[PDB]
RNA sequence: UGUACAACGGGGUAUUGUAAGCAGUAGAGUAGCCUUGUUGUUACGAUCUGCUGAGAUUAAGCCUUUGUUGUCUGAUUUGU
RNA sequence: GAAUGUUACCGCAAUAGUAAUUGAACUUAGUACGAGAGGAACAGUUCAUUCGGAUAAUUGGUUUUUGCGGCUGUCUGAUCAGGCAUUGCCGCGAAGCUACCAUCCGCUGGAUUAUGGCUGAACGCCUCUAAGUCAGAAUCCAUGCUAGAACGCGGUGAUUUC
RNA sequence: GCAGUCAAGCGUUCAUAGCGACAUUGCUUUUUGAUUCUUCGAUGUCGGCUCUUCCUAUCAUACCGAAGCAGAAUUCGGUAA
RNA sequence: GUGAACAGCCUCUAGUUGAUAGAAUAAUGUAGAUAAGGGAAGUCGGCAAAAUAGAUCCGUAACUUCGGGAUAAGGAUUGGC
């Protein structure tokens, strides 16, 4: 069971839900109800359209935390050498100087 | 209670539910409950 | 109460949507317990 | 359906109506199809018979190559554009209807299907499963 | 579903097979490069974290870093890139490619170990794998011993022996620049 | 005279698509005063942006309610 | 809807009505039969047609939610906010109503006809028939389903005092 | 218009599987005629649309008997509206 | 005022605010609208209804009494500032 999105206001079209339209070419446009699928038959941009996920997308729309920061790192420093080259005799020989 | 003991197949199937819609009925609804609802829209003027 | 939607699999080995998803519409009626308040006993007769 | 419609097909809403002009979606010549009866269909006082995804129905060819036309052939339709909903809960539609002309053991008398196919007829009709791009 | 988990540490790689939608259900609507904490795919990695690298779905196509999207989609693709290797000079295949969302559909899950969890996992913590390769250019070599620009390499140059029955040899790179 | 009832108010749910007001280094541009500009200044300018997925509407046959306010014996008739 | 004491609740069931229909595919099976050409059916399964009774989660239609937004003409000094244009026009539009345009559901016992039979005389033989009797149909009677006799009926509650 | 009896023929052979001459006995009242009984101080004197019900001399569907029924297909007949 | 306009629509002056009334919004109506997919298959027949429309530009067949046919047909454009 997988939930779609809305191919023009971007919203989860949980099952048997608003309909789907195989255009001409193919492509696939699935709506979640009759006014994104009214939009969407009128040539409206959905850019233009204030409520729409696209819309809020390239308007900077409350996203606030996402370009907030976090904490994803490692730390390792694990010796193996070189396979052939004796894994012993090379961190003895590996005492370095400076 | 049925008055005959159905075989059909179609009764017998042994059902079992994957997922229950439970969006409002209202109107076209989207959310199933209100923390999906809360999760996909984001913080409001409302809110905290 | 009324009615809402179902997603669940099909077993019904023969059909086209055998093992797959199908989504059903589902009535709900609200179910409290019932409460015994008495007991009444028929005969039968010619006049039934 | 009936003849070399191998596998059954659960009912989806009928959209062409006798009368109805589709547009013909092979390389055989034919540009359109003019449904003059459904193959399967039944009777009821004054219902038109009509025609759904996958159907066979007897067509003319309006326009087309002039070898094409003034006569009756078999066809198989391909594309609806009346919304209809699978047994997976979803209504859908083309952009347009479209058939393909066909023998009536439903093999197709042009070689290519111009555009996307509906996986109903594609499942129904193996010729037409072969001479398909997308299906669905 | 299979997973291909590596730990980059000792160079370890096994696979894994997880047949539960549950614990499975973890890594859906995860992107390339989150991390996946462990215990919910199984007892075995308890606190084990996963980055998550790629991976193929079933018809084998690979995913591609920062499509978004759990779909395919056909892309333009150029030299310089991932899931292309040009066969000339300025060519550019048009090729599918699947998204880099993971879905159910997925054959594979490309996964990296970044914190090694409570307990060890056999053919990988417990086992580890020399690196090939040693440093042959001359700052490298420096750099791999830590030895400033007084101390000369050629001493430093690593040795792999090899025999040849009963002739046991030695060779060691070529040191560059 | 009580998990009473009603009128409002609140919260949910829904519909539209971003209110009024204010602000702006956004704006094809335009006037006016001189101290004629090394952003000169004062305003004006369809429209745009921000506060603002805001504002409005939401049971009249939607859901809900620890708040507010009020209501809670008039009439007629019936017997083996 | 008056009157069978009043009133209330729960029931019975006389009589009347009654409903389901047809096709295909898979499989049987390239089988039985056939020199060949060709070429079935019962059981099993999946769908369909025509009909019927509902129902509105979903999708679609409807729009005075005159709900939100947009537009022309004018009128209120401007602004805000509005009026008028037999519902001014347009896009979206909840709720309701609604569609083989949507979804869901449509029962199983017996007795029989034709007909094939048993046993069996008439008529020492023979006969399904004369006595007696078995099997049997989209039939019929029930089961189920809808009314419920306003002059058919049962069980049960409470039954007025100024 | 529909259904019989006789059985000369037809059907390779074979009257009656399926048919059937010359004759002949009937039934029906969506044919057309014959009549002129009712209506001329008026019974709306084509067809279609809609919609109910009824007949059966049954096209389909249920179950049967028969064949010049190998199978497939068909034809004849019964119970059947 | 809009506009080509004595059109339609809104306004000033003047004049009306008369037309039994209340409550509901069943069927069937009269009058006003909309409808997915199909597009005359409906019907005697496209009856009814829908479509078209102003202006600016571009473009314009047969045939002809040379005057026409002609807004032929076919197209694009149109607000505000
Ligand atoms: O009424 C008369 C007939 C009649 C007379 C008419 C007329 C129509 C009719 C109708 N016919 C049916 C049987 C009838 C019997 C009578 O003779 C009627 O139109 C003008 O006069
Ligand atoms: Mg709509
Ligand atoms: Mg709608
Ligand atoms: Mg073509
Ligand atoms: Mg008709
Ligand atoms: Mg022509
Ligand atoms: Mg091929
Ligand atoms: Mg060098
Ligand atoms: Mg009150
Ligand atoms: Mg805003
Ligand atoms: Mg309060
Ligand atoms: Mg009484
Ligand atoms: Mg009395
Ligand atoms: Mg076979
Ligand atoms: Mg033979
Ligand atoms: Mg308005
Ligand atoms: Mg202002
Ligand atoms: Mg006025
Ligand atoms: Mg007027
Ligand atoms: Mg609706
Ligand atoms: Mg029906
Ligand atoms: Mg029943
Ligand atoms: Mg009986
Ligand atoms: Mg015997
Ligand atoms: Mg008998
Ligand atoms: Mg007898
Ligand atoms: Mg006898
Ligand atoms: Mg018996
Ligand atoms: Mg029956
Ligand atoms: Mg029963
Ligand atoms: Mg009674
Ligand atoms: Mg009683
Ligand atoms: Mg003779
Ligand atoms: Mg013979
Ligand atoms: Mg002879
Ligand atoms: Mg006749
Ligand atoms: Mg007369
Ligand atoms: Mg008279
Ligand atoms: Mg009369
Ligand atoms: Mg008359
Ligand atoms: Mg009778
Ligand atoms: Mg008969
Ligand atoms: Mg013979
Ligand atoms: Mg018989
Ligand atoms: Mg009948
Ligand atoms: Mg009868
Ligand atoms: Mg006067
Ligand atoms: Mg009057
Ligand atoms: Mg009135
Ligand atoms: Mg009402
Ligand atoms: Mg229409
Ligand atoms: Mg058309
Ligand atoms: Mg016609
Ligand atoms: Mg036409
Ligand atoms: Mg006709
Ligand atoms: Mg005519
Ligand atoms: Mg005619
Ligand atoms: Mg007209
Ligand atoms: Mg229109
Ligand atoms: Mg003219
Ligand atoms: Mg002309
Ligand atoms: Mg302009």
């Amino acid at each position: 069971m997988k939930v779609e999105i809305d191919s023009f206001s971007g919203a989860k079209i949980y099952p048997g839900r608003g309909t789907l339209f195989v255009r001409g070419d193919s492509k696939i446009f699935r709506f979640q109800n009759s006014k994104s699928a009214s939009l969407f038959k009128q040539r409206k941009n959905p850019r233009r359209i204030a409520w729409t996920v696209l819309f809020r997308k390239h308007h900077k729309k409350g996203i606030t935390e996402e370009v907030a920061k976090k904490r994803s790192r490692k730390t390792v420093k694990a010796q193996r050498p070189i396979t052939g080259a004796s894994l012993d005799l090379i961190k003895e020989r590996r005492s370095l100087k400076p | 209670k049925s008055l005959y003991t159905n075989t059909s197949r179609k009764a017998l199937e042994e059902v079992s539910l994957k997922w229950i819609d439970t969006a409002s009925k209202f109107g076209k609804g989207r959310f199933q409950t209100p923390a999906e609802k809360h999760a996909f829209m984001g913080t409001l003027k409302k809110d905290l | 109460a009324g009615m809402t939607t179902i997603v669940r699999d099909l077993d019904r080995p023969g059909s086209k949507f055998h093992k797959r998803e199908v989504v059903e519409a589902v009535t709900v009626v609200d179910t409290p317990p019932v409460v015994v308040v008495g007991v009444v006993g028929y005969v039968e007769t010619p006049r039934g | 359906s009936g003849n070399g419609a191998q596998g059954t097909k659960f009912r989806i809403s009928l959209g062409l109506p006798v009368g109805a002009i589709m547009n013909c979606a092979d390389n055989s010549g034919a540009r359109n199809l003019y449904i003059i009866a459904v193959k399967g269909s039944g009777s009821r006082l004054n219902r038109l018979p009509a025609a759904s995804l996958g159907d066979m129905v007897m067509a003319t060819v309006k326009k087309g190559k002039p070898e094409l036309r003034k006569k009756v052939m078999p066809a198989i339709v391909v594309r609806q554009a009346k919304s209809w909903r699978r047994r997976d809960g979803v209504f859908l539609y083309f952009e347009d209807n479209a058939g393909v002309i066909a023998n009536p053991k439903g093999e197709m008398k042009g070689s290519a299907i111009t555009g996307p196919v509906g996986k109903e007829c594609a499942d129904l009709w193996p010729r037409v499963a072969s001479n398909s791009g997308v299906v669905v | 579903m299979k997973l291909n988990i590596s730990y980059p540490v000792n160079g370890s790689q096994k696979t894994f097979e997880i047949d539960d939608e549950h614990r499975i259900r973890v890594f859906f609507d995860k992107r390339i490069g989150q991390e996946v904490d462990g215990e919910a795919v199984g007892d075995e990695f308890k606190g084990y974290v996963f980055k998550i690298s790629g991976g193929n779905d079933k018809q084998g196509f690979p995913m591609k870093q920062g499509v978004l999207l759990p779909t395919r989609i056909k892309l333009l693709l150029t030299k310089n890139v991932s899931c292309y290797r040009p066969r000339r000079d300025g060519e550019r295949k048009r090729k599918s490619v699947r998204g880099a969302i993971v879905g159910p559909d997925l054959a594979v899950l490309a996964l990296v170990i970044v914190k090694k969890g409570e307990q060890e996992l056999e053919g990988l913590t417990d086992t580890t794998v020399p690196k090939r390769l040693g440093p042959k250019r001359a700052n490298n070599i420096r750099k791999f011993f830590g030895l400033s620009k007084e101390d000369d390499v050629r001493d430093f140059v690593i040795r792999r022996e090899v025999t040849k029955g009963e002739k046991t040899y030695t060779k060691a790179p070529k040191i560059q620049r």
